[PDB]
């Protein structure tokens, strides 16, 4: 339930935040 | 001739849009499938990945055990798990004879280090009852191949007694020297349903 | 004859890439198309909810009819609607002269259950001139042959007046037996602007 | 030449699957790459994304720079910036040396209008020392060709003393013809990491 | 003649505009009578209401024990619990002395059935000194009568030690023989305040 | 007289706190009515009505055609559909060879134009068998008349062969002049059920 | 005589269902009036509130002034201000002339204390050319008759220029006794339209 | 307290849903 | 935290 | 109270 | 001369605007302190701030200890907390040596009611090495003195070991006979860090 | 944390709403 | 005469931190004041004011009467009412017999246009028992000299028989030349408690 | 001397209370300036984060760069970006020439660390003639001085050609020497409206 | 689930 709230409110935030990397993700 | 190659052609295109395998996949999550985070290993969080809004720091993103069992295998759309050695449970779509599986790691030549060494080497393969049950029956004991093919699959043990599964158990027990996390793109489940 | 081989191969990939027709897709949501939701039949309920709010349990629904103009059809990315009879009212990017209809199912192979029965069977395709318009004029009625390909291009009755539609009605009759719901993959309407 | 003919398919399957290139893409942002948006050029507002929450659609949204450097290219999913002039700004995964770069449009045959008249025309590419640097080395001028294929490579400019880059400017200078916006669909970086 | 007609439906009229009894309802929810949810019967949940947002299936809507405390008496705007047998815990607006209690239901006429056998038949009513007591001081034992006016009125015992009341308990023993549900459309509850 | 005067009375009082008719209105949405919004001709939007939460003012909206099924008719309290002509689809409560139907509208005296211009004026009434057939049966051909009573009845063809319905179409051809929209305040259905 | 009594039964059921009055309410909220309430005085604090959050009490109020202008008069559903002196504000559905005010409040025999002493008193009407405007134009001064009928009709003043208004102020000088508040249940406006 | 609430948030979403039976409501 | 409070007294009439 | 569901029942394919 | 007289001036000012002292305040909030809410004195909450919205009333506004580490010494912008005798617990930004405290309060030429008698009186500060202990080292005994200068400064004690805190307890013992409340306009905290 | 959370609601409603004091507030 | 130039310095100093006045502002919000708002003129609207949420801007607003009884005076920080005329009623946090007003606007040198054309110029101050009364005591006719210093004081009239009062009526008969409105930045009430 | 040093006093304080310049600052928020933060350089990321939602951490964020042009610059209050590099941009409130800036940081003698190591050191300020420009015009490169005074202005350059801007760009080139941020207390521009 | 954080380390200065 805890990440499946966290997700919607992740595809909510996703298209109007900035990602930057500060270093490689994992890969 | 032509015909022939045509026919050849054709045929390789519609595996190939076929989940590249032709096979149902009983753990992926549009079709069923879900990950029983509470029995998964721990998540690696680095703090590489910003997310901003308006230049406000916001929160550092992670990538789920979801992404486990979800078609997109582009460099990073995978689960890092914390370590060389780990643990995935899935949830099928339905009750099931396993068959076989899979694994999908990216290709050397798209990984941008040069290397998979993240990819996953040895592991195995459980059945579980119950979601609280802490030992399953093996259903096989394979190496994932980093000088292999891209989509690797595995033929589950054949056992006089078919007994079906809904709860499958991933234990990667080493990956290829990464000495921080361990990188999952893709676990497929096949077999039969009941 | 190799060199004729290399460009018969490209020629498959250059097709299949250009998603998987060559043709424009009026209908597609990213390419200006758009659900009427308010014209369209209702979303199939399914036994268990997923929200619950001060207790009361919210969203009995697994996808939104928006899934039918989005080209993602991997097993469950479809719209179910109740029963075997439904309608879909699509507002194109562009004003058009119809020319074909486009359906797409998940083949048996990668379906969990070893059937489509839940696959449109019987099927027509009207124009709207306005979506709240009783009556449509007939552009086609079709059946998605489930023994046939995935992916079904249908021809549009030719008129003799050169009238333009931008917004499509697609009634389902029937589907292929599933008894509770029939589920859309994908719906492409393909034409000339004016 | 029946194992021939498969074997020139496989070869062209597995290449188009490696994301039609089989080379890193040093710009891709689930592998590293990064936007600095506040060195881009102005978005244009076309308000054409519709966001949805449990199927309920909430407003529409334009799109971020981001989609450059994300693989999905179907008609729309593009960032469209003001006028016919503009500039991106990237910092890829790794220090390399820039061997290659890619632009990516839709065919014209999946375009609703026709044409691809907001596609990039003239264009540059830089590389920049640190985030900060206004003055960059140019790696290339070239023009994206509206009568060519989809996806076009451009060889960079090969320099005696090739300095490393981590962070790379994109500069349209024009486009073919539209006078409202340009819209940039995909852009990879290729090189050899250092 | 004509002057004593014109009094007579004046007089009519303004008993029927005063809630028609002309009467405090001290259970009136608007004017501070409150149900204690915690102890009433099981409200009968069918999943025959659905409320939908934009299509999408939202929730089923059952009715509140509130509803049997506000004046609305449309068919519909009722409460049924469980069963053919259940329990009400009203708090009064005031401290009093019950002299009366009414209890309406819709009339035949105005059901769709053609009859109301989901209507109270054997009640009672009592009195609560405390939230907590679980045995009350019986007010009185009633029928409400099929065949009778929609709204009846009934006297309480008379009791040589007037002991006042804020909360009665309504059990219904039985209803006119629906098998699944009883209706309470409204109840009241008349007397005289400390 | 006084006896059969105050009878009078009674009878007339019974009469209209009966739903001002005495009969089951088998399409009032609290009993079992329900709109089939997809089958309605287009909202008007006004935005005449206010949304509050605690007493905060929040946002103007318009009416849906659910209040064509509910009995509140203070002016305003009614469904605008654009235009002089629209239609409304009803599933009612219960299978039923329809009798009559009532329409009603606002009293002249009671709208602040002076005039009910908005009010419908000529309309006809189909019974469907399935809520997805386009040609139903006539039930009836009928004009509100704008200088009659409120609340109207208007009688259903008797046919030889009774066929029971439980969705009825109302389809409003004009208005009484209003150029904008028009507004519908209730309407009724009556009949036996089978 | 019985067909004389039958008509005069008949007139008192339709002037009484024509809002009792058979008059156009020009402040009725559902017909187009609303609350000024930036201009209303300050409504009571009830001793306790309606919601906590973060462990702050919020909602110290039973009913806003909208009731006032809505007409369900059930005792409770009425704005209450604080002590015996207040003011409202109402922008009219129309410009208007006015001729006459009502005034509703609940009869001394549905009121649980036995009286009405929260009931306004002495009260005046002014029309206002702008809601922020000082002074305004006197319509009337009158008293509410706690003895008199629940339903009280005021005409206004004859003025010799007729002037129009579309906002009102009701003023209450003096409510019947009561000491913490005064609680008005319904206010009319009544005229002829320009 | 849950009752109160819940009613509150039917109050705000009620005249901007459309309700279907599927079959005879408790009348 | 979100509470609903509960009101003993009665509402204004 | 916030909840999300779990749903066994697999979804419409 | 005219030359000292602007030096003097401009020393003054410098003084001034460095917080009226020259000297780092470790307890300001803004710089890092925070207040320890738990370990604080109870609060005088009066009814008598009351916060409106749309004339609805929302809640009563109190004054949180925070304030008391806030610059604004505005009549009202203290603490007010229940009695003449009280505590407030800080955590300063910086482990130091502690050197002296600061109390201000408003100059009773400001205060509306002539006389500054909700001022403290007797107090005394003590240092804490953890946030759950409740016996500290003492820092000083003092008395703000109300007929001294609204900004009031008192030299720690002397004690042959300099041990450091990063909590401080400020008791007050007394208050200038306010009946009521305390109030605490701001609280400063200086000394060396470590 | 429930300070703070109050604390940055009061903040989004400062400026909106109405303050009356009914008495004199601490001074 | 060193000492006695530091002497003046200082006496400067604390006069300045004493509110610049050294004197009680009845009219302080903080204090005591309240805004009267129901009794003031229409705000202008110029959503000049940005709100944020954790960094994140939400939306703009305009400027309540409640900033003219707040002490922040840089530009912008002033109540803007539309036009030229307007009032503004303010409830004092004593009951004074009131001997001054203070107004106060930007500097000409402060504000961006070079001129302060919107500060009020012609006012009047009033004198009120209570907070409906209508016609007040004149306590003065001023007006705010647009070449004056920033802060601009006015002696109220002088009374033989001095009623007091804590309610104050500002009235503000004209700017100085802005057409659109006229900013109000701060005003003060100074006088005598009884 | 006492009236000259009488006069030089008020002068000292009207300046000083003229926000210590007695200049128009078009960067001042309240005044009509705006950060145009989509073109601002990245907020510090503090180690912690302030909220924590379904788990996740929450803002890591201490101040928003809208503090830059406030005019509260107590410790802390001041706009931190990552590293000893960094820039803002800011639309003016009008159109002007720029004449001067000013720099405002916390004197040493008010910072806990004993230090302004974070304070701007190199910094250069730019004129834009729209915010989405890439190189800008250079109106000046300057040095704050770390043992200067606390407030520092700095002259633009002359440019012959009388251009106006009403977007500047400051950039920070180095800081006095804390690794890890650099913070902002104050920015603002002054010159001569067009 | 909502929480507001601690932070024990200073803010920039
Ligand atoms: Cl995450
Ligand atoms: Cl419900
Ligand atoms: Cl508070
Ligand atoms: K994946
Ligand atoms: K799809
Ligand atoms: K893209
Ligand atoms: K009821
Ligand atoms: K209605
Ligand atoms: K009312
Ligand atoms: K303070
Ligand atoms: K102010
Ligand atoms: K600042």
């Amino acid at each position: 339930s805890m990440e499946d709230s966290w997700t919607s409110l992740e595809h909510i935030l996703w298209p109007f935040t900035r990602l930057r990397h500060n270093g490689p993700p994992p890969v | 001739t032509e015909a022939q190659a045509r026919a050849i052609v054709n045929s390789a295109l519609k595996l190939y849009s076929q989940d590249k395998t032709g096979m149902v996949d009983f753990a992926l999550e549009s079709g069923g499938g879900s990950i029983l985070s509470t029995r998964c290993s721990e998540t690696y969080e680095t703090k590489t990945a910003l997310m901003s809004l308006f230049g406000i720091p916001l929160w550092y993103f992670s990538q789920s055990p979801r992404v486990v069992i979800q078609p997109d295998i582009y460099p990073g759309n995978c689960w890092a798990f914390k370590g060389s050695q780990g643990y995935l449970v899935v949830r099928l779509s339905m009750m099931i004879h396993p068959a076989a599986f899979t694994l999908e790691h990216i290709p050397k030549t798209l990984s941008p280090t040069g290397n998979i060494s993240s990819a996953p080497k040895d592991f195995a393969v459980y059945g579980l009852e119950n979601e609280y049950q802490e030992e399953g029956q093996l259903l096989g004991q394979f190496t994932y191949d980093q000088d292999g093919e891209s989509l690797q699959m595995f033929q589950a043990l054949k056992r006089p007694d078919d007994t079906a599964f809904q709860i499958v158990e991933l234990r990667i027990f080493s990956n290829w020297g990464h000495p921080e996390y361990t990188c999952l793109y893709r676990f497929r489940v096949h077999g039969e349903p009941v």
